[PDB]
C-alpha cells in the first residue's frame, strides 16, 4: 500500500465523528502495544525505504532530519542486537512521534500518481 | 502597441494577422536589482515549476496539447517570462501566469534538483563562448555593483531558497510586472489580465541598491577554452549616438565569405578573428564595448590596437557617406530588435515599467559626421577604459598598453 | 489567420512569391533554386558550393570592394546557402531598401566575374574549411550518414566536395554548372515582410527577364536512390561525447505518407537535459531517457529530398557504459510504432504538429524560406487549412502501417562518433529493429 | 663563508662545530628567468630524477644509508637543492649534485607520472593559503613579466619537455650554479667541487626577457577556500629602510595568546585577522606588501582601513622608541633569516651569483625615526598601488577604496 | 624470459664475429618463416602484454606510436579472421619493422630489477 492511501483513508475516518471517536483511542492503544517507542523509534523511521519513491523521499530530507534518522536507526539495532530496551531519554515520548517524513513522500507519490495519469490522457 | 491598464497591471498588445501569438510577462528583476548574486537567474528558472493549482509536470504535458512553447531569460534589467501559442489558446497562457506569479510552491527539492543545476548548464553553455564571458567580465569592472553584478548564478556564491523566496516577494507584485502580447487582440487581454492578476500583491517598485559608479580597470580571467578580449568604455550620459557609432565601427561582416567594410572588419584583416563593437544602454549609465575572439592570443592582440585606433580615427574626421552607412546599419538594427521576439519584449517592457518611450525604428536619428567624429572622441578619450582578458591572459593586451 | 501568399509568373517562366506583414519594417527577399550539389557528376562535385563563395566576389560592374561597400549602405545583410537539392540567395533590408537588394541579388548571379585570380585564392579557403568542419560534430554525423545510406549515389556526396575537386575546378566548369542549373523555371523570387507583389514583380521583370530558360521544363521539384543498410564508426576515445545517428529510407517531399512519417516523428520527439521542461515531456522515450541518465539529447528527424528521405533519430550521450540501453530503449520505442501506438499517442502527436508548422514561421526569413522550400519542393504554397486537413486525416492505423513497413525489420543506417565502445556490432542494432514477443 | 672559486665555479663554505652538513647548489633559475611558465618550478622538481650513472630509486636508497635528507625549491630568482648529511659523507653529496647537473635523462615518462604531479601536489598545499594565492597575485599585477612571472606550474600553462630540457641547458652551467656549504671545510669543498664540476658546461649568464616594468592594479581570485587581501606597493629603488619599516609595521604577535603592540597588530583588534607587512627586495625594484587574512570579508575591509590609516599615520611621525624597536626587530629578523639554511643558501646565493655583497645581521643599519616615517610617507603617496583580493572578492575591498 | 634477457643475450652473439656470421642468417630465415609481416605486424606487436610491466611501458609509448600499433592489431585481427594476407602496403616491408616498444619495456624492467636487488641490499 501506498502512503498516500493510508493517509487519504485516514483523513476520511478522522473528518466521521463517530468513526473517530470509536478509531482514535484504539489506534493509540495499538501504537503503545507495537512498542516501537521503546527503541527510540519514530513511527516513520519503520517504512519500508527498498522502493525508488522512498530513496527519493529521504534524499530530500533536511540533513539535520537525515543525521538524526540515522542515529535512531543505530540505536534501536544496538537495543536489538543487546535485547534491551530504550530507558530515559532514549524512549520516544508521544509528542516527539512527528511525522517528519510522511509530506516528503506524499509528494514523491503525487507526482509518481499524476505521471501515470497523465501518460494515460486521452485528447478529447 | 497599445499601452493599457488593467486591475493595477501594465498591459500592451499589437494585434495581427498570424495563427500565432506571444505573451510576455516582462518582470523589473533583473540582475541590478538581484538581493544576493545570482538570484535573478534563479528566479528565471523558477518559472513554472510547481504551482498550488497546477504542478510543473501537469503544465508541461497540456502546454505539449497545445502545440506551445516556452522561453525564459534573465537580463540586467528583467526576467522575461515568454509563452509561443496559437492565437485562441490566450486564456490558458494568461492564467498560467497568475498561477506562477500567485503561487509558486518555492521547494527545497526543486531547487536542488530541477533549477540549480539548470541555470548551471545555461551558465556553461553560455561561457563555452569566450567573447561571452569578456564582455561579462567587463561589465563587473565597470559598474562594480548593480550593473556590476553577473547575470548568472555561480557556483562559488550559492543561492539558497530563502533568497529566491525573498526575491520573489518583492519581485512578483503589481508593481513590478508588464504583461506584453504580441499578435494578441489589445481588449481581449485587457479583460484577461484584469481578471486573473486582480488578487496579486501590488507590492512596491525594486530599486537598485546604491548609485551607479563608474570605474576603470582590468580582468584577467584565465581560461584554457579560447580567447578573447573587450575594450569597453563606461559612459556615464548615455546617448542614441553611441548606437550609431557601435553599427559604424561594426565587426560583423554583411555578406558570406567576406571581411566587411566596416572599419573594425578592416582591422581582423590576415586574422582568423572577429570583433563586434555594441553599445549598451542601461538608462542611467551605458557600456560601449568591442569584443574581439580568435584562437590567436598574437592576432587578438594585433587587432586590439587596430581597433583602438579605429576609434581614435573616427574621432578625427567621418565622411558623409559613412555617417549615412550609419543611419542606414542602426535603423536596420532597430528595427530587426523590435522584431525578434525576445529584445522586442524588452523594449516595451521598459516603456511600460520605466517610462522611457520606444525610439520606432522609423525615427531613429541621423546623425551628422560632426556628432559621430565628437562621440568617438569621448570614447578615445576616456578615464576609466575596462579591459577584459579571456584565455592565455599572459598574452593578451593590458589596458596601460593600449 | 495569414496573408494569403500571392504567386506569379514571368514569362521565361520565373515564379514570384511572396507574403505581406505590414507589422513588420524589414523584408526578406531571395531567390530559391531546385539545385544544389545533387546536380553534380563525380568530377565537379564541390562546384555549387565553390561558386556560392565565387557569388560574392565581384561582378562585372562592382568589383568586390565596391560589393561590400554596396550592401553596407544598404543597410541590411546578404547570406546564402548550398544544400544537396537547393541554393538560397537572399537579402534581408529595410522596406523601402528592397528594390537596392533585388538588383544586387540579379547582378551576383547572372553577372558574376570568376576571376581566375578569385577561383586560385578561394581554392586555399575551400580548403582550409575540409579541416574545420571536423568540429561541428552534428554536420559530421549527418554527412557520414548520407554518404553511407547512399552509397556511391549522388545523394550520399558531400557539398564541399573532395579536395581533388577543389584543386581542378575551373571558372569553365563554374560558368557550365549556374547555366546549365541556375535557369528561370528552376528558380523562385520570394518576398516576405514589408513587400508589395506587384512592386516585387516589377523589379523581377527589371533584373531577372534575360534568364535561360531550360530546354525541357519540368514542374518545380521534380526529381533512383537505392538505400544501404550500412554503419560508419568513427570511434575516437579522446572525446567525451558520443553522437550517434540512426535512419531508415524515409519518405520524399510528395510522398502520401509525408504527414504519416511527421506524426511518428512526433511520438518519439526530442529531447534535451538542459532544458527545465524536458523532464516532463510525453514522449515515452522521454521518460526512460531522463529517468535513467542516458542522454544528454536526442532529436527525431524526418529529412524529405524530391524522391527519398532519411527517418531517424541523433543522440548525444556522455553514458558510454550505457550506449547499449540507450540504442536498445530508442529502438524499442520505434518497434511501438508498429505494435502498440493508439489513438492516445496519434491525437497528442497531431495536436503538438498543428501548432509547431507554425509556430516555426516567426521571422520574415523564415516566411521567406517556407514559402521559398514549398515552391521549389511542391510547386506551390500549401495553405495552413490544407496541412490541418493532411494532419487530421492521420489516423493511428495509417501510423502502424507505414511504421510496419518503414521501420519494423528493417535495415539501418548508423553513424556513431566519438566515444562508441559501448555501441554494440550492426547485427545486434539492427535485431532490436523488431520485437520477438511480436 | 669563504667565498672562492673551483674550476669556475664559485663556492662558499663555513666550517662548524656539529655533526651535520648542509651542502646547497644555488642555480640561477628563479622564475624570473623562466622562458615558459612554471618551468623553473618543473626544473626543481626534476632534480634528482634519473641521471645516467645513478637513477632516481638508486639515489633515494642511498640516500636512506647515510640518513641523509633533501631539500628543493623555487624562488623569482633561484632554484635551491639542499643536502643534509653527516660531514664525513661530503663526497657523495658533491658527487650527487655533479650527476644531477651534468647527467640529467629528462625523460618523457618522469615528467608525466613523477614530476609534473608532484609539482601540482606542491602548489596545491600553497594555495590552501590564500595569503599564499593574495601575496603571489600582487607580484603578478605588480611585475606582469620577470618578478610577475608565477613561481609555480599552473593547468592552464602546460609546461613540456623540450620546454624543460631548454632551460636546463642554460640553467645547468658553470656560469649559473653556485656551491654553498655550511658545515663544510672550506678548503675540502673546494677540492671536490673542482674534481666533480670541471666537465661542466660553462654556459652563459641567465637573464630576463624585459627590464622590469612596475605597473598598479587590482587582482580579483574568486575562492570557496577562505579570504586574503595583498595591498603592495611596487617599489621602483629599493632601499633597507624597508626592511625597518616591515618590522615596525609589524602584524605577527611576538607573544602567545596576544596581539602585539605593533600599529597592523592593533589594527586587528576585535577581529579573528591576521595581518604581516613583508619586504621583497629583487635588486632592482622591490615590494612592500601587507597581507590580511581572516573568515569574515567585513573584518578584512574594516581591517584594510585600518592598516592604509596606519601607514599614513607613520609617514607622518615615528617616535624615538618605536624607531629602536624597528632596528631591533629588523637585526633580529636578519639574524634567524642568516641561520635558517633555507634562506642562508639564497642570501650567500645572491652574493656569488649576482654580487650584492651580503648584509650581516650585526651591520643592519639603524634609521633614524626621520628616515623611517620619510619611507612610509613615500609609500603611501605611490601612484601605482596593487590590491589583491581573494575569497569572497565582492565583499573585499578596492584599490580606489583604499 | 624477460626482455632484458632477450636483448643482453642477443647483444653478447652480435659482438662475437663468427656467432653473428651464423646467427644472423638464421635469425633472418626465420622471420621471413614466421610470416607475422605478412599481417601486417611489426615484431613488438606480438610481446605478451598482460603484464604489469608491459602495460606500463604500453601506458609510456608517444600518442601517435600507440594509435599505429592500435591500429595495426585491428588491421591484423581482421585478416586472421578473414583468412587473408595482407598485400600491398600493409605487408610490413624490412626497414619498417622498427623496435618501437623495446626501449620504454627496457627501462620499465631496468627499475623493476633494480628494486629487486636494492630490497635485498645488506649494509657492510
Amino acid at each position: 500500500a501506498s502512503i498516500t492511501s493510508v493517509v487519504k483513508t485516514s483523513e476520511l475516518i478522522l473528518k466521521s465523528p463517530l468513526l473517530s471517536k470509536i478509531v482514535v483511542p484504539l489506534a493509540k492503544t495499538y501504537v503503545k502495544f507495537s512498542g516501537y517507542r521503546q527503541l527510540g523509534f519514530k513511527m516513520n523511521d519503520l517504512i519500508i525505504e527498498e522502493t525508488p519513491n522512498m530513496q527519493l523521499a529521504l534524499r530530500r530530507l533536511p540533513p539535520t532530519e537525515s543525521y538524526d534518522r540515522v542515529y535512531r536507526l543505530i540505536r534501536a539495532t544496538q537495543f536489538s542486537l543487546s535485547h534491551k530496551l530504550a530507558t530515559g531519554n532514549d524512549i520516544t515520548k508521544p509528542e516527539e512521534d512527528d511525522h517528519y517524513l510522511i509530506p516528503y513522500i506524499l509528494d514523491v507519490e503525487a507526482e509518481a500518481f499524476e505521471k501515470d495519469a497523465l501518460d494515460n490522457l486521452e485528447v478529447v | 502597441f497599445s499601452t493599457a491598464e488593467a486591475a493595477g497591471v501594465k498591459v500592451a498588445a499589437q494585434d495581427g494577422q498570424s495563427p500565432i501569438s506571444d505573451l510576455s510577462v516582462v518582470l523589473r528583476g533583473g540582475s541590478r536589482y538581484a538581493t544576493v548574486p545570482g538570484v535573478s537567474h534563479i528566479l528565471e528558472k523558477f518559472a513554472f515549476q510547481n504551482t498550488v493549482p497546477k504542478s510543473a509536470l501537469r503544465f508541461v504535458r497540456e502546454l505539449e496539447l497545445f502545440g506551445g512553447k516556452l522561453y525564459t531569460h534573465t537580463t540586467r534589467e528583467h526576467i522575461v517570462l515568454r509563452t509561443q501559442f496559437l492565437k485562441q489558446d490566450l486564456p490558458y497562457f494568461v492564467d498560467a501566469f497568475a498561477n506562477v506569479l500567485k503561487e509558486t510552491k518555492f521547494q527545497q527539492f526543486e531547487l536542488t534538483e530541477r533549477v540549480a543545476p539548470v541555470a548551471e548548464l545555461d551558465l556553461l553553455k553560455r561561457e563555452s563562448d569566450p567573447a561571452f564571458t569578456a564582455l561579462e567580465a567587463a561589465h563587473e569592472v565597470a559598474f562594480r555593483t548593480g550593473l556590476g553584478n553577473s547575470v548568472y548564478a555561480q557556483g562559488y556564491s550559492p543561492v539558497t531558497l530563502e533568497d529566491v523566496k525573498e526575491f520573489a516577494r518583492q519581485v512578483y507584485a503589481k508593481q513590478n510586472v508588464a504583461v506584453v502580447g504580441n499578435n494578441v487582440v489589445p481588449a481581449d487581454l485587457q479583460q484577461l489580465v484584469g481578471t486573473a492578476f486582480a488578487d496579486l500583491q501590488e507590492g512596491s517598485k525594486v530599486t537598485q541598491a546604491g548609485t551607479t559608479t563608474l570605474h576603470g580597470g582590468e580582468a584577467r580571467v584565465r581560461t584554457s577554452t579560447g580567447n578573447a578580449l573587450t575594450i569597453a568604455l563606461p559612459i556615464a550620459e548615455p546617448k542614441p549616438v553611441y548606437h550609431a557609432l557601435a553599427s559604424f565601427l561594426g565587426g560583423p561582416a554583411s555578406m558570406p565569405w567576406s571581411v566587411g567594410a566596416s572599419p573594425l572588419a578592416q582591422a581582423t584583416v590576415g586574422t582568423h578573428t572577429s570583433v563586434k563593437a555594441t553599445y549598451h544602454n542601461y538608462g542611467d549609465a551605458g557600456l560601449f564595448a568591442i569584443t574581439i575572439k580568435g584562437d590567436s592570443p598574437a592576432e587578438i592582440s594585433q587587432v586590439a590596437h587596430k581597433a583602438v585606433q579605429a576609434l581614435k580615427d573616427t574621432g578625427a574626421e567621418v565622411t558623409e557617406e559613412q555617417a549615412a552607412r550609419a543611419y542606414a546599419k542602426s535603423k536596420f538594427a532597430a528595427a530587426e530588435a523590435f522584431e525578434n521576439p525576445d529584445s522586442s519584449a524588452s523594449v516595451i517592457g521598459m516603456e511600460l515599467l520605466s517610462g522611457v518611450s520606444r525610439i520606432a525604428p522609423e525615427n531613429v536619428q541621423k546623425f551628422t559626421p560632426a556628432e559621430l567624429s565628437e562621440a568617438a572622441a569621448q570614447l578615445s578619450a576616456s578615464a576609466k577604459p575596462v579591459v577584459a582578458a579571456v584565455g592565455q591572459v599572459h598574452a593578451l593586451p593590458f589596458a596601460d598598453e593600449l | 489567420v495569414s496573408p494569403k501568399t500571392r504567386t506569379s509568373n514571368l514569362k521565361n517562366g520565373l515564379t514570384i512569391a511572396s507574403e505581406s506583414n505590414p507589422l513588420v519594417q524589414t523584408a526578406t527577399v531571395g531567390v530559391w533554386i531546385d539545385a544544389g550539389s545533387r546536380n553534380e557528376n563525380a568530377y565537379n562535385n564541390g562546384t555549387a558550393h565553390f561558386f556560392e563563395h565565387l557569388a560574392f566576389k565581384g561582378t562585372d560592374k562592382r568589383s568586390q570592394h565596391q560589393l561590400e561597400l554596396d550592401i553596407e549602405n544598404m543597410g541590411g545583410h546578404l547570406n546564402a546557402y548550398t544544400s544537396r537539392e537547393s541554393t538560397v540567395y537572399y537579402a534581408k533590408s529595410f522596406k523601402d531598401d528592397v528594390p537596392k537588394s533585388v538588383e544586387i541579388l540579379a547582378d551576383i548571379l547572372q553577372h558574376s566575374k570568376l576571376a581566375e585570380s578569385a577561383i586560385d585564392r578561394e581554392r586555399e579557403v575551400i580548403t582550409r574549411e575540409l579541416e574545420e568542419v571536423n568540429k561541428q560534430y552534428e554536420e559530421v554525423v549527418f554527412d557520414h550518414l548520407h554518404a553511407t545510406a547512399f552509397m556511391n549515389q549522388p545523394l550520399g556526396r558531400t557539398i564541399l566536395g573532395p579536395r581533388e575537386n577543389i584543386q581542378t575546378i575551373t571558372n569553365t566548369e563554374l560558368r557550365k554548372f549556374i547555366t546549365e542549373n541556375y535557369t528561370a523555371d528552376r528558380m523562385v523570387l520570394v518576398g516576405a515582410g514589408a513587400v508589395d507583389h506587384d512592386a516585387l514583380v516589377e523589379l523581377a521583370e527589371k533584373y531577372f527577364s534575360h534568364l535561360p530558360s531550360s530546354q525541357s521544363p519540368v514542374p518545380l521539384g521534380t526529381p533512383i536512390p537505392n538505400f544501404v543498410g550500412s554503419e560508419v564508426r568513427l570511434r575516437d576515445d579522446t572525446m567525451p561525447v558520443a553522437h550517434i545517428a540512426i535512419a531508415v529510407e524515409g519518405v520524399s517531399w510528395t510522398s502520401e505518407d509525408y504527414y504519416t512519417a511527421l506524426v511518428a516523428q512526433a511520438i518519439i520527439g526530442n529531447y534535451d537535459r538542459a532544458v527545465g521542461t524536458s523532464r516532463h515531456q510525453g514522449s515515452r522515450l522521454s521518460n526512460i531517457v531522463s529517468e535513467n541518465n542516458l542522454a544528454n539529447s536526442f532529436q527525431s528527424f524526418s529529412t524529405s529530398y524530391s524522391d527519398t528521405g532519411l527517418w531517424g533519430i541523433y543522440l548525444t550521450s556522455e553514458n558510454t557504459t550505457q550506449i547499449d540501453d540507450l540504442v536498445h530503449f530508442t529502438l524499442k520505442e520505434w518497434n511501438r510504432l508498429s505494435t502498440s501506438v493508439s489513438n492516445l499517442q496519434v491525437e497528442r502527436a497531431k495536436s503538438q504538429l498543428k501548432a509547431g508548422l507554425l509556430l516555426s514561421l516567426d521571422g520574415t526569413t523564415y516566411v521567406a524560406e517556407d514559402i521559398g522550400r514549398q515552391l521549389t519542393t511542391l510547386g506551390r504554397r500549401v495553405t495552413p487549412a490544407e496541412v490541418e486537413a493532411k494532419l487530421e486525416a492521420v489516423t493511428e492505423h495509417d501510423v502502424r502501417a507505414w511504421a510496419q513497413k518503414t521501420l519494423y525489420d528493417k535495415d539501418i543506417a548508423l553513424v556513431g562518433l566519438g566515444p562508441i565502445e559501448g555501441l554494440y556490432d550492426y547485427n545486434r542494432i539492427r535485431n532490436d529493429m523488431s520485437m520477438m514477443r511480436w
